């Protein structure tokens, strides 16, 4: 259940999980996530900008409850400072990547947590 | 007289007639409903108003039971809200799970009304139902899945736009909402099929996952496409114009916009003017500052005076800016001011508003007996006067006949001839309409303003005065009602001749000027070929249309969702539009670039903010500060009296509106001519599919 | 929590097979629920002392 | 001293306005075919008293209040003007 | 993970990387969005 | 019309009092300047003093004239028991501030502001 | 039984009515109302100079010993006349109750001060100062609890804006932190999520 | 008590700039019904809302900055005259809009099948 | 399937890329630009069509409450395949 840095999830096909419909930046108490959203060049309703901003974060976990397709999640990673305040300002590849990086781990915190959500 | 009800137990007096939906709304309450439009007509489908009557064993459709005598309302029984979840339910039984890929969103009755009448939890433990999706062309986006069949789109496209081309096939559990066949839904005012469907849908396709309501700022602005002046909301995110909505005025507008009026918002984001421009040694447009093209432009303005000075306005500038650039003007002694819209100038001319307004206003055309269209497509020029027409057709059987071109408006016409002399005829009185019109107990003549742009417009004119005044002497002398109306197509044009402005540009063809203010004049009637050798030409405006190529020094300014600004409608109502965006780049605000160009030429004019704008405004024409006010005075006497002075001979051509089709509705303005859905639309409609 | 979907968010199962679920869901985390007009003021005896929102 | 243009306000209701009505009830069209080419702008005051501006050129105007006037009387004051006395 | 490997991924980062901050492959924020208004250009042909 | 007078029944009274913070002001700012270690002259002290004082001139009511020498009164005595910090007596200065444009044209060249 | 609704205690309802009957006939001349909250909680309504009688009765009266103040603040409702709406919160230990005291006063207005009845009124009234503007009569010391020195303006006022007008940063130049006005790197994002439909009949006000 | 006869004037007490009370001018109105949804309970209160101010572009993520205290500053009044006498004790000026309401109006389900008139629906 | 710009900068799967004379490529001097590589519409372009005999599926996205809603897509358009729009999953009937 820790929650650590943020990643934005895929579908086991590769596909992005999020589709853009903006319920955690509306649910988001330090209003730190920035969505803007437009039809993809297939028609997918997909995002076009995802920022979050670590700074403004309280780490509360609202944005994985209130994804109703399990796109964003808060990792298990709590070892990402940094020396600059513009590298804790993650915009949607950061955040990829983070989900590239960390998939196995968050699969697995997510299959063993699932059932008590 | 009116009888009395009681709701919930307290005391109602309604009408005779009134339903029991209307009068829970008489005490504030209002109940539910899907299918229920109070513009359309009464289809009691959905079954989401059903409400308990004290004694009745059983539930009463609110929005299609006449209230009896002595009835109790119990609109928060126990057997209303069990009627409610029941409906709620089976509603949600069949609907799709797409909440977060649905742009209805945080906008959606079926949420809204699940959240506050429906039960919390799902009985439903079968399979849904899944329904292919139809296409009815670029602007409405059809998901099909989501529809709850309530039928307000099919009300809507026949009562409302005349156009039948929506129904239900089938029946069942499998009825389905389309056409049948792969037919568009094209037609002036499609989007409100989308303003209308309760449910995701039917969804606007420019604006498809573009943005959430929650997150919208809404700005009440007036439309500036045409002359109906609609209002609208401009739905705004972080600086940024997201949607246009209809906004309510049951005197112009009455909850209905255009197709044009919705979706041409996306040319304000293309083809735009944002910095100021001047011309290198090699004639080419370059980039400069704002001292530098002002400066420019005042030691030109100092150079020369008199009627070497002209300036052309355009069809989408605003009160403020036609006045400063009148004073302006007016401080070198120069006239040559004009608009790129023709009005017959022999006679009354420009003297009294009763002789170039709409007279009898949009909600006395609700009134008329009888009306009588004049070289005039409006179901194009003016599609919410169309609109009005085709209503007051429906509901009061008028009889609308239409002298000229047979156009297709969406509704039964008499048709009479194509010629002027037809309008000679009804004058003296050999026609049998002129027998109908004497007959008619409120008549209507409306002269479509494209008609007046020929070159016997003031004959046209004088033919239809002479109608007006056979009608008013053999019927009633008396009474406040108003015969003769000019229907406009220009924004711009009635506060330009409200300020002054000599309409139609045959002042700069008399006299070419030595220097030209084209102030969003991009109708492109006067060019190069017609000014003088080395002429300069000043364009102010907002979009890289005519103007702009053709300037020597250019001007970015405002548009109607940037600028707080006043336009006059057809009937003579004055609205300010207010601050949506702020202007992009240096584009600044029309009325402040002139200002600031007089002051660098030393004739500094005597406002220096937008109140002192606004008295200016109130010296030249108080009508322009009465906002909300459409009551005005009738000279139609001195005007009649005046134009039979001067008479020309009608010339021998048919009344042929310059837009015939929906295509050249699409195509009418620089904002829409920018505006890349509305070649899309125009693609559509030419070539099918 | 409390079996109300309308105050407290259904499971994510239901949601992602329930239309009144997902309905509700969405509505909250968006919305919220409306509390009933009123003040109160309430106190609890917290470690250091009465810890109270009015 | 060379006039161009004539603005009247007159409020369509206000006792103070019953002479400037009058004048333009019977007198307007004559005064419009003796100078076809002057604009004479006839707007609509709401509450204000009724005014007469006159527009020379180089943007010089005057104001004059029409306020209790009579229908001769508003003829007198646009004659002084068209004459320059 | 030699007992229980977790589930393998086309799209799983195959090297893992440490804290790359202070190092030139330190991550640099930018608008992930496109240019929301288009200005007007001008022909090239000179006129009059 | 009979509203509850706060401290004065008139707008003599309430000069009165505006007189006597004036004087409490006026005495106080070489200790000011002494005490905080201020770069400012006394002079330019006194100038701020009257300054602030100067733009509430237009002030009619005995009410709002009370308040504002309570306000006054207070941040005397912040100034006094030095519980302000030399950030705020210099905050009263804007020195860091840009001088903002007044005229139309340097407006209109600089941006969209009214 | 109804598992998720809470239950009512109309012994407690009947206690707390009767008891603001009474405190509304002993004191006449200043208690405007009397309200008991469907969860139990009883509220009077004062005329606004009345705080010092009603408040030392409700202290020292045999049969109402409301020793303690558990609050005191202040509601701002820009509607009204008098926008601002002082609350005090009183706790009963000797009948274990508790019991609300309303008053309204502007910006203008004073309201006396309390602290000759209770002493945590001194902060409780700086506060509602600082944060509202209301001033306070015979306060021993008022003055800024909260805010930094020489704020300006109340910021809990339903017109203050929710960042303010100046920000602070350190200004190199003159070797000090300056305030400067403020500007924000990304506005706030404002979000209208009042649903269109009624909630609550049981409060639907009339058409009027 | 005394007796003075002024108008309100608060803004020497409210702490706000001088540009922020002189440049202002407020709108009074009642918002438009949303024309997405039926509801009209959003239509009951009149508001007080700012005019529009300049918003930019951040270099730095894109975001939109604004340099406007009172850019999201909404008031909420029950009445147009409440609306107004708080504009008027706050200095600021002012823009009244008279509330619209819809008109009344004659439904008939009946009228769909009229024998004459044409009311009558082609299709339910 | 990440591409370069004329200027040397990569593209991002939105189609990002600065400007040749945008001041702001100042900030990837003797640093990096974050590009994520893989692009989410290739890998689901990528994905095969599956075939299955009926009007009407159902696509919950693998996983059951571990995928997205469960939706339900009507294959009778034989021009086109059903699309399940959470996941991007194409569906057809069999032809021929
Ligand atoms: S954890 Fe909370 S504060 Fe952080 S982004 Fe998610 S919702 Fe916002
Ligand atoms: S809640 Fe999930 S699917 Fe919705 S916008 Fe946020 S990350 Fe994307
Ligand atoms: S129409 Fe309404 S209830 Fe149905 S999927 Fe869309 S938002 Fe949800
Ligand atoms: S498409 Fe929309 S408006 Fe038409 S019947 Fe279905 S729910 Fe009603
Ligand atoms: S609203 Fe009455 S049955 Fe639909
Ligand atoms: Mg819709
Ligand atoms: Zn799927």
């Amino acid at each position: 259940r820790f929650r650590g840095e943020h990643a934005l999830r895929r579908y086991p096909s590769g596909e992005e999980r999020c589709i853009a419909c903006k319920l955690c930046e509306a649910v988001c108490p330090a209003q730190a996530i920035t969505i803007e959203a437009e039809p993809r060049a297939d028609g997918s309703r997909r995002t076009t900008r995802y920022d979050i901003d670590m700074t403004k974060c309280i780490y509360c976990g609202f944005c994985q409850e209130a994804c109703p397709v399990d796109a964003i999640v808060e990792g298990p990673n709590f070892e990402f400072s940094t020396e600059t305040h513009e590298e804790l300002l993650y915009n949607k590849e950061k955040l990829l990547n983070n989900g590239d990086k960390w998939e196995a781990e968050i699969a697995a915190n997510i299959q063993a947590d699932y059932l008590y959500r | 007289n009116l009888i009395e009800v009681f709701v919930d137990g307290q005391s109602v007096m309604v009408e005779p007639g009134t339903t029991v939906l209307q009068a829970c709304e008489k005490v504030g309450m209002q109940i539910p409903r899907f299918c229920y439009h109070e513009r359309l007509s009464v289809a009691g489908n959905c079954r989401m108003c059903l409400v308990e009557i004290e004694k009745a064993p059983k539930v009463v459709a609110a929005c299609a039971m006449p209230v009896m005598k002595g009835w109790n309302i119990l609109t928060n029984s126990e057997k209303s809200k069990k009627a409610r979840e029941g409906v709620m339910e089976f509603l949600l039984a069949n609907h799709p799970l797409d909440c977060p890929i649905c742009d209805q969103g945080g906008e959606c009755d079926l949420q809204d009304q699940s959240m506050m009448f429906g039960s919390d939890r799902s009985r439903f433990l079968e399979g849904k139902r899944a329904v292919e999706d139809k296409n009815i062309g670029p602007l409405v986006k059809t998901i099909m899945t989501r529809c709850i069949q309530c039928t307000r789109c099919i009300r809507f496209a026949s009562e409302i736009a005349g156009v039948d081309d929506l129904g239900t096939t089938g029946r069942g559990n499998d009825m389905q909402v389309g056409t049948y066949i792969e037919k568009m839904f094209m037609s002036e005012l499609s989007g409100n099929i989308i303003d209308i469907c309760p449910v995701g849908a039917l969804t606007s396709k420019p604006y498809a996952f573009t943005a959430r309501p929650w997150e919208t700022r809404k700005t009440e602005s007036i439309d500036v496409m045409d002359a109906v002046g609609s209002n609208i909301v401009v739905s705004t995110r972080t600086g940024e114009v997201m949607r246009i909505l209809p906004r309510m005025h049951e005197d112009i507008n009455e909850e209905w916009i255009s197709d044009k009026t919705r979706f041409a918002y996306d040319g304000l984001k293309r083809q735009r003017l944002t910095q100021p421009m001047i011309r290198n040694e090699k004639g080419l447009l370059t980039y400069t500052t704002w001292e530098d093209a002002l400066s420019r432009v005042a030691g030109m303005l100092q150079s020369f005076q008199g009627n070497d000075v002209a300036a052309i306005a355009g069809g989408l500038v605003d009160a403020e800016a036609l006045v400063a650039l009148k004073d302006l003007l007016n401080r070198v002694d120069s006239d040559s001011l004009c608009t790129e819209e023709v009005f017959p100038t022999a006679g009354a001319g420009t003297d009294l508003r009763s002789n170039y307004l709409l007279n009898t206003t949009i909600a006395g055309v609700e009134e008329a007996d009888v009306i009588l269209l004049v070289g005039t497509n409006p179901r194009f020029e003016a599609p919410l006067f169309n609109a009005r027409i085709r209503k007051s057709w429906l509901h009061n059987d008028l009889k609308v006949a239409l002298i000229g071109s047979p156009v297709d408006l969406t509704y039964r016409y008499d048709h009479l001839g194509d010629s002027p002399k037809i309008l000679q005829d009804i004058a003296s009185g050999n026609h049998p309409f002129s027998q109908i019109l004497k007959e008619a107990k409120k008549p209507m003549v409306v002269l479509g303003s494209s008609a007046l742009q020929r070159s016997d417009g003031t004959a046209i004119l004088a033919a239809v005065s002479n109608i007006a005044q056979n009608i008013r002497l053999s019927s009633g002398v008396t009474g406040d009602w108003k015969v003769m109306n000019i229907l406009h197509r220009i924004a711009s044009q009635v506060a330009a001749l409200d300020l002054g402005y000599k309409p139609g540009v045959e002042a700069i063809r008399k006299n070419p000027p030595k220097v030209l203010f084209l102030l969003g004049a991009d109708g492109g009637c006067i060019t190069r070929q017609d000014l003088p050798k080395d002429c300069f030409i000043i364009y102010q405006g907002h979009h890289g249309d005519v103007g702009a190529p053709m300037a020597d020094v250019i001007l970015p300014g405002a548009a109607y969702t940037e600028k707080s600004a006043t336009y006059v409608n057809t009937e003579g109502r004055a609205q300010q539009t207010k601050v949506a965006v702020t202007p992009p780049g240096l584009a600044r605000e029309d009325w402040k670039i002139i200002r600031a160009l007089s002051e660098i030429a030393g004739m500094t004019l005597p406002y220096d903010t937008l109140d002192q704008v606004r008295s200016r405004l109130e010296e030249v024409s108080p009508n322009l500060v009465r906002y909300d006010d459409v009551e005005g005075a009738n000279y139609f006497q001195q005007a009649n009296e005046l134009s039979k002075l001067v008479n020309q001979q009608l010339l021998a051509d048919p009344l042929v509106p310059p837009q015939l089709t929906i295509k050249d509705f699409y195509m009418t303005d620089s904002i829409s001519r920018a505006s890349q859905t509305m070649a899309k639309c125009v693609k559509a409609v030419t070539e099918g599919i | 929590k409390v079996d109300d979907a309308k105050v407290s968010p259904p499971k994510r199962a239901e949601m992602k097979t329930s239309m009144e679920s997902l309905i509700h869901h969405f509505k909250l985390y968006t919305e919220g629920y409306q509390v009933p007009p009123g003040a109160t003021y309430t106190a609890i005896e917290a470690p250091k002392g009465e810890f109270g929102v009015y | 001293l060379g006039l161009r243009e004539i603005r009247i306000h007159l409020c369509q209701r206000s006792p103070g306005s019953q002479g400037v009505r009058d004048f333009i009830e019977k007198r307007y069209v004559e005064l419009k075919k003796a100078n076809p080419d002057l604009p004479i702008l006839i707007r609509e005051c709401s509450d204000v008293q009724p005014k007469l501006w006159a527009r020379y050129a180089f943007g010089q105007e005057k104001n004059v209040s029409l306020n209790n006037f009579s229908a001769d009387q508003v003829t007198r004051t646009l004659e002084n003007v068209l004459s320059g006395k | 993970p030699t007992t229980k490997p977790p589930t393998a991924r086309k799209y799983i980062w195959t090297n893992h990387k440490f804290n790359v901050s202070g190092t030139p492959q330190q991550y640099v924020p930018y608008s992930t969005t496109r240019k929301k208004i288009q200005e007007w250009v001008p022909p090239s042909t000179p006129y009059k | 019309t009979s509203v509850k007078p706060i401290f004065s029944r008139d707008m003599n009274e309430a000069k009165r009092r505006v007189r006597e913070l004036y004087r409490a002001w006026y005495r106080e700012v070489p200790n000011t300047v002494h005490l905080f270690q201020l770069d400012i002259s006394v002079k330019q002290g006194r100038d701020k003093v009257r300054e602030m004082f100067m733009k509430n001139a237009h002030v009619t009511d005995p009410r709002v004239v009370d308040l504002l020498v309570i306000k006054g009164k207070m941040e005397l005595e912040e100034t006094i028991n030095v519980w302000k910090q030399r950030t705020h007596i210099m905050r009263f200065f804007h020195e860091t501030e840009a001088p903002r444009p007044t005229d139309f044209l340097s407006k209109f060249y600089v941006g969209h502001d009214p | 039984t109804r598992p998720t609704i809470r239950p009512r205690n109309d012994v407690v309802h009947k206690q707390l009515s009767a008891f603001g009957q009474y405190v509304a006939e002993i004191l006449p001349k200043y208690v405007q109302q009397v309200q008991v909250s469907c969860f139990n909680e009883l509220e009077i309504f004062i005329h606004p100079d009345g705080v010092i009688p009603v408040l030392t009765f409700l202290r020292d009266h045999t049969n109402a010993q409301f020793k303690s103040l558990a609050d005191l603040t202040a509601v701002d409702v820009p509607t009204r006349q008098n926008r601002f709406e002082i609350v005090y919160n009183l706790l009963s230990l000797r009948f274990n109750s508790r019991i609300r005291v309303k008053t309204y006063t502007d910006e203008l207005t004073p309201i006396e001060s309390s602290v000759t009845v209770y002493k945590a009124a001194n902060w409780y009234e700086r506060e509602i100062w600082d944060m509202f503007g209301v001033f306070f009569a015979n306060h021993p010391d008022l003055r800024r609890i909260l805010t930094d020195y020489g704020f300006e303006g109340h910021p809990f006022r339903k017109d203050f804006p929710l960042s303010g007008y100046v920000e602070l940063r350190y200004d190199d130049e003159v070797k000090r932190v300056v305030a400067e006005p403020v500007e924000l790197a990304q506005e706030f994002r404002k979000f209208d999520l009042n649903s269109p439909w009624e909630a609550f009949p049981a409060y639907r006000q009339p058409p009027e | 008590l005394i007796a003075v006869d002024e108008k309100l004037d608060i803004t020497t007490l409210t702490g706000v700039p001088e540009e922020h009370i002189k440049t202002r001018k407020v709108r009074i109105f009642v918002p438009a019904r949303n024309n997405m949804q039926s509801g009209v309970n959003n239509t009951k209160k009149w508001k007080m809302e700012f005019d529009t101010r300049e918003r930019w572009e951040n270099p730095l993520m894109g975001w939109s900055s604004t340099a406007d205290p009172l850019s999201n500053l909404v008031l909420t009044f029950s009445t147009k005259e409440d609306a107004v006498a708080f504009a008027e004790k706050n200095g600021w000026s002012f823009d009244v809009e008279e509330r619209k309401v819809p008109k009344p109006k004659s439904k008939s389900y009946g009228a769909n099948f009229s024998w004459n008139k044409r009311t009558r629906v082609s299709t339910k | 399937g990440v591409r370069t710009s004329p200027t040397g900068e990569k593209v991002t799967h939105t189609g990002q890329a600065y400007d040749d004379g945008d001041y702001r490529r100042v900030r990837f001097s003797d640093r990096q630009k974050e590009v994520n590589e893989n692009f989410a519409i290739d890998l689901i372009a990528e994905q095969p069509v599956s075939e299955v005999g009926s009007r009407v599926i159902s696509c919950d996205g693998g996983g059951g409450a571990l995928g997205h809603p469960r939706v339900y897509i009507n294959l009778d358009k034989e021009t086109k395949t059903g699309t399940c729009g959470y996941c991007g999953l194409q569906f057809r009937q069999p032809h021929h």
